[PDB]
């Protein structure tokens, strides 16, 4: 199921250069940038864009524009949070906000719990926005499908996204997708592992699954990330339509949401089962 | 009234420090949330009264003479002894100590105080950011031990090489590369080559933080009742 | 019809496994050849990290040719950071590489030796092998440090020259072995052909490549001809294209075999091409090898530094470093930002041959068909790194 | 007689090339000494018979399915299973890798043989010298227990830096600075700064001979006997 | 006691360069020169001299010569084996021969005995001398005695011995003296359990003890050694008086090695009780 | 930027600790520390402390040493 919530909803920001540019919903940059207005956020940490192509290096955007830029999808490693100790120190920010993949938020809740040598940093963070992750692949273990799959260079690929049941490359002037189950063996070995397809930690979580194209889903799992949100639509940037009511219904979340605990469980029990070492 | 005491072997003296950092706290905190005996920085009372738990800020010296006669006194007289700070916990900068540096060439080796005693818990960083040591001594005056299961787990920890969550994690296949260790380096040793941690060893000082702040290495469920 | 997997295939370093499809003759008609050995990464495990470390590092990429390995690496680091070797540190690194191709290719005989050779010889054929090998053992650790996996060879120079009682006590060894291995290599030439594999066995239309007979020239090289296209792309099947664990290098779109056999057409001129022909090829090989190691050696300072000052911080630009490992062409090439290497690839000369290999074995009843594949003698932990 | 077995998982190789180094024993040896089977490099049977001893190269690797079912089933066909070269018995450079490079990007793990399964001997070195292999082949062969009791004991050893000798031993006090240590490097990486061992991680294999070979770290009486 | 042995003697090299410049016998440098002659050594590696004022730093002389400069006694640690590969595998030697403390010494023969990972160097070595060692000390360890003790610069010492009951300082003009019981903290922890006073297991073994001044003892552990000894003594190199004779009884020096033994087996009772690991 | 690799010529660095005055001399040959010597406030002072408390009653006495507010730390490294 998912973590527990205040509140789903399916919803769309209203800037046209969001939906021009954002993945589904444009939410995380929206919710993003709004805050940047309100300020409950001085800056926010954003993977991309990297020297590679299509390859995401974290960073922190005190600038609006700057969150334009970072917004998109890429599917690959960055490490968001490596980025947090470096903006809050030098950048000097008082309360930063963050996109994290629910694999990174995992890592920082428990560091605001158990900071251990991070210091006034664990404060600091304001509002943690989680992004569902099924899984995701090593640079090169995308790359492999973009040209051994697709026949494209890393260049023409203006925009990567999984849909439900496939992988799409859109390019100018073209669509390109391969099935699921060609992806199979590619995604880290660790993501074998990982329980949370929803962010069950983040303060809202914004995912595409369970909503239509265009728009994204957004779930709030804590208060002070739903009063962000709340004060959001209150702004109007964001249009918000209950979940339940569109399909798909959000209950095909919640079973693909299952369907990643049943593949961790037993990973885990094979793990167990053998001698090398398990969290969880 | 809970009694702390707090006994530097061999430290730079930071993990003290930090204690004073939690500062809205620490005005009060000594006065009324803790009271603090036989600590010869924080007080002067010679020889120690039985103490509720006891703070070791640095690795012990075998040559020394004093310190391993002070650490065997240390067990009787704290009924709980707590080793804080990585100098104590896990030995840290000191390993790299070869002895030989004037005056007293000889003193050339420190380990971790675990290894001498047993230790209920040890918390490391170098220093413990304060937060953590605040949080500790409320849950520990406030005496929940859910909290601090992940320390007592800890305090056996002793070695430990930024070179280790590689062994450790990113061999196990654990690793998916979140960046939350690397951001857990006091040193800055560590750093992220895509996307794995990626450390360079003549800046680490084996304090041991990045072991500890990987999601991988151990995910308490504990944190989930703090926010929520 | 009926398709035979041999896998691991025997007597070659690591592990690939061979596949073929068979008419109801048995004679074959798609050769696959992939290797399944897992990865040890060392090309991505490289990057970031030190150009000091590079050189060791990689040389563990394969512990027989260990020599090539260090060579190129240093060669392509070297070249990215820019440092001159003085020519008695050149001449070190060439006298190593001779003695390397030497006892390589002897450790390749003792490998095939048991088809090759009748039982009643084969204990004293393979006693020959380790007597020439022996020798020549003692030029590369003399010289290089411990071998296999010398450390001493390193960025810029060689760590230390070898002292003119040390340069004349290898000499003897190695002049006085020049008989030895002119017999040994008969015998071996002698043997091969007895075995009358059916001729025209494992003749393919690839390309050959060679740089030099034994010191690689980058110079000689084509980055623009040069293509690497993973095995996704280049395999029939999607099951084999997963399992195979080695990037293709694809020479101007063409699959390339690169060997002995590769380096004597090009430079020596060896119009006979077979199976037998490659074997033929190795002997004749370490022989014109096991010269230049006696030649360098006559001429060598003894007294000039091997080692040139450099500096590690190095410009974005990349260089490439070619030298030829017994199995064939090998280049590294690698880009030094910062003092930590950037982009670090390698092409080892079984990774040439692997895509050559399979349609290699075709035609030919199968069971000659491994007996092409163990001709190439590739050793896959260099193939997969 | 004796069936010796050596399967190589995932092994630079330079291990059996070590084994053929031992020439003068070699070519009779295989012959006469020893009898090989189930080596895919030395030998052509895809189904390992029960061997006497197995000597496994390399580190297995987690993710790839063969080298596990492997292991597994060496453990059953070898009455004993030794590894031998560091890269089976510590993991080696091994332990540098981090997955991601292609072809099969995924293959990001390599763990020593011996935590997998238990090992009864393990004799590393990178390659191990080829004296030490013919020794104990010699004393397998000759069914003697006393020489291999530093071996048996190593079997445990697993992770081991460069930087270990100085946590292992210099730390402890026990280093007189003879340098043995330095000399028994294959990588070269350490050397002795006045006059304790300085070691520069760049550079260093986690063979682990150096802690082995020092002293300090097991002193064998058994050698007293092998000069007089 | 000593170490099961071929023979005890006390001897003296023949040669004037030899008595001038060797600390004691002159034995080392003379058994080590005349094998040089005879050939069964190549080269030896030899301590001294270094960077650093009476620092040692090892070095391997092909040259008769350069033993000649190497032979004198530095109280430091000179770590002569970290040579043995070095000397063995660019300055090609078949057979070397090194001097090495009995500390050094326990490190090489189990090396002969275990290589694990030496290659090839094990068969090399065919005369290894051992050279009684009570304790050694740390270079700053030892520039202390030199200075706070003798108010001498490390320049001024042109040879320093530790005489029976003392320490001497020889500078020209002055020879300077301080009670062993002084010296007592500085040595090496390590050597607090060094057991073996005489080298048991190096092929011969050399110490000043046991001898009249500027006559050295050399007790042969075995019979390599003792043959090259032997053939040595034909050479007239070497005057050597049967021990025994001669005072200081050698029992003396046999009573200062069972003292060792007495110092080394309880500090290991001590480090056994105690937690740290433990050779022996 | 700067190279690493040095030549043979040591530095000095003094800067004031906030307990007194502090230098680091270094020299860098081979891109690694030949010689390094601190000396650290603390350290200058110490012997001037013992001299310090003479004369008045000692009850006083540590407290000329406490105003001195030594770190030891710094003082033996
Ligand atoms: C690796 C990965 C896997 C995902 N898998 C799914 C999925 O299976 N189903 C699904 O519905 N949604 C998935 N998402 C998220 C979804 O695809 C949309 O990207 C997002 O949830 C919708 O936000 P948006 O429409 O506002 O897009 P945007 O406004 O473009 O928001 C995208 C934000 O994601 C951040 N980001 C990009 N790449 C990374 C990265 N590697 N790590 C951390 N942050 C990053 C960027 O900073 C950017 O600000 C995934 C995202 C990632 C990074
Ligand atoms: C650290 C140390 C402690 C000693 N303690 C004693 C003692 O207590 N009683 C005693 O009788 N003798 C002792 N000796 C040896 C003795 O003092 C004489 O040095 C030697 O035994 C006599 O040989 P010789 O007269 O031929 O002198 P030499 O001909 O001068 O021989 C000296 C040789 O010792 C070698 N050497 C010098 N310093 C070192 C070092 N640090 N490590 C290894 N080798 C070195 C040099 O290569 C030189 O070749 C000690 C030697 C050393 C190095
Ligand atoms: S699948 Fe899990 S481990 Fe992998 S990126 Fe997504 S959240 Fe992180
Ligand atoms: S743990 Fe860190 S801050 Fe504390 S004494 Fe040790 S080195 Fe200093
Ligand atoms: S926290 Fe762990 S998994 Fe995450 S990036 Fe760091 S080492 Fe990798
Ligand atoms: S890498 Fe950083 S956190 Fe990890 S042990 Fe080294 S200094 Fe500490
Ligand atoms: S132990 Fe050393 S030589 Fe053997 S396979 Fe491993 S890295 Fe190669
Ligand atoms: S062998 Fe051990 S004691 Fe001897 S020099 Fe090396 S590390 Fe130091
Ligand atoms: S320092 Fe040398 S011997 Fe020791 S582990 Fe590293 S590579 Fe091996
Ligand atoms: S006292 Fe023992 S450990 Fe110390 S130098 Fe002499 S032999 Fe070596
Ligand atoms: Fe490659
Ligand atoms: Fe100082
Ligand atoms: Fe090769
Ligand atoms: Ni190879
Ligand atoms: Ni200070
Ligand atoms: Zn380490």
């Amino acid at each position: 199921v998912l973590g527990t919530y205040k509140e789903i909803v399916s919803a769309r920001s209203t800037d046209r250069e969001i939906q021009k540019l954002a993945q589904d919903g444009g939410i995380v940059t929206g919710l993003l940038a709004y805050a940047l207005d309100e300020g409950i956020i001085e800056g926010a940490v954003v993977a991309g864009p990297g020297e590679e192509f299509w390859k995401p290096q974290p960073m922190v955007a005190m600038s609006s524009d700057e969150l334009k830029a970072a917004a998109g999808t890429k599917y690959t490693f960055s490490p968001n949070v490596m980025m947090l100790k470096k903006a809050v120190r030098q950048y000097g920010i008082e309360k930063l906000g963050t996109v994290a993949i629910p694999c990174q938020t995992m890592g920082i809740r428990k560091m605001q719990t158990y900071p251990f040598g991070v210091r006034f940093l664990a404060d600091k963070i304001k509002l943690l926005v989680g992004i569902y992750c099924m899984e995701n692949f090593p640079y090169t273990s995308l790359q492999t499908f973009i040209c051994e799959k697709l026949g494209v260079s890393m260049e023409l690929v203006e925009k990567m996204d999984i849909g439900k049941g496939k992988f799409w490359v859109y390019t100018q002037d073209d669509v390109l997708t391969l099935p699921l189950k060609e992806t199979h063996g590619y995604e880290q070995a660790g993501c074998k592992i990982c329980k949370d397809y929803v962010a069950e930690l983040a303060d809202v979580s914004t995912g595409s699954v369970g909503s239509p194209d265009g728009w994204s889903t957004v779930i709030t799992r804590t208060d002070a990330g739903d009063s962000i949100f709340k004060q959001a639509v209150e702004a109007g940037l964001f249009e918000t339509k209950p979940i339940e009511e569109v399909k798909p219904g959000l209950g095909l979340l919640e079973k693909l949401a299952a369907q990643k605990k049943e593949k961790a469980e037993k990973n885990i029990a094979a793990r167990k089962e053998m001698g090398l070492p398990t969290p969880f | 009234k809970p009694r702390i005491g707090y006994i530097h072997l061999s430290g730079c003296t930071g993990d003290a420090m930090s204690l004073t950092e939690n500062y809205d706290i620490l005005a009060e905190l000594l006065t009324n949330m803790v009271d603090i005996v036989y600590g010869q920085t924080l007080v002067d009372l010679w020889e120690m009264p039985e103490m509720d738990l006891a703070l070791v800020e640095g690795s012990v010296c075998l040559q020394d003479e004093h310190s391993l006669h002070e650490l065997k006194e240390l067990r009787e007289k704290a009924k709980l002894v707590c080793a804080f700070g990585s100098c104590a916990a896990t030995g840290c900068f000191t390993r790299y100590s070869r002895g030989g540096q004037q005056a007293q060439p000889s003193h050339e080796s420190f380990v971790p105080i675990a290894d001498l005693i047993d230790v209920d818990l040890a918390l490391p960083g170098c220093p413990p950011s304060p937060e953590i040591i605040a949080k500790t001594v409320v849950a520990l005056l406030n005496n929940d031990m859910d909290y601090l299961q992940p320390m007592l787990d800890l305090a056996g920890y002793t070695e430990a090489c930024g070179c280790d969550l590689q062994t450790k994690v990113v061999n196990q296949g654990l690793c998916i590369g979140c960046g939350t260790c690397a951001m857990a380096c006091q040193t800055r040793a560590l750093d992220m080559t895509n996307g794995r941690p990626e450390l360079n060893s003549d800046r680490c000082i084996k304090c041991g933080i990045c072991y500890v702040q990987c999601p991988r290495s151990w995910w308490p469920e504990e944190q989930i009742k703090k926010e929520l | 019809s009926e398709r035979i997997v041999i896998s691991p295939t025997s007597r070659q370093e690591g592990h690939a496994e061979l596949v073929m499809e068979v008419d109801d003759e048995g004679i074959v008609t798609k050769g696959r050849y992939f290797s399944i050995t897992p990865v040890r990464g060392l090309e991505k495990m490289v990057t970031g990290k030190a150009p000091e470390t590079a050189p060791v590092m990689v040389q563990r990429i394969c512990g027989v040719c260990p020599i090539p390995h260090t060579l190129a690496s240093v060669e392509a680091i070297d070249d990215s950071l820019d440092i001159e070797v003085p020519k008695a540190g050149r001449l070190l690194r060439e006298l190593t590489l001779a003695a390397h191709h030497v006892n390589s290719h002897a450790i390749h005989h003792f490998l095939i030796a048991p088809d090759f050779v009748p039982e009643n010889l084969m204990a004293d054929a393979i006693n020959s092998v380790s007597e020439i090998r022996k020798n020549a053992q003692y030029v590369v650790d003399m010289v290089a440090g411990e071998g296999i996996h010398p450390s001493d060879v390193r960025i810029g120079g060689m760590a230390d020259n070898i002292t003119e009682l040390a340069r004349k006590r290898l000499y003897a060894r190695l002049k006085q072995l020049k008989p030895k291995v002119n017999e040994h290599v008969e015998l071996m030439i002698g043997l091969i052909e007895d075995k009358g594999l059916p001729e025209g066995l494992g003749v393919h239309n690839q390309p050959t490549l060679a740089s030099h007979q034994i010191y690689g020239d980058r110079t000689k090289f084509d980055l623009d001809r040069f293509t690497e296209i993973m095995p996704e792309s280049w395999y029939d099947d999607p099951e084999i294209a997963k399992r195979a664990c080695s990037t293709i290098p694809l020479y101007d779109g063409r699959n390339v075999e690169v060997g002995p056999r590769a380096r004597m057409v090009e430079f020596q001129g060896f119009k006979e091409r077979g199976v037998v022909a490659q074997h033929v090829a190795r002997a004749l090989e370490m022989k014109t090898a096991l010269s230049r190691a006696i030649e360098i050696l006559d001429e060598l300072d003894t007294s000039a530094p091997v080692r040139a000052d450099f500096d590690e911080r190095g410009t974005g630009k990349l260089g490439i470093g070619a030298i030829e490992a017994p199995r064939g062409l090998d280049v590294h090439m690698a880009k030094v930002e910062n003092g930590k290497i950037q982009f670090y690839s390698a092409l080892v000369p079984t990774t040439w041959n692997i895509p050559t290999m399979g349609p290699a074995t075709e035609g030919f009843h199968h069971e000659y068909g491994p007996h092409v594949i163990r001709a190439y003698d590739p050793c896959l932990s260099c193939a997969t790194h």
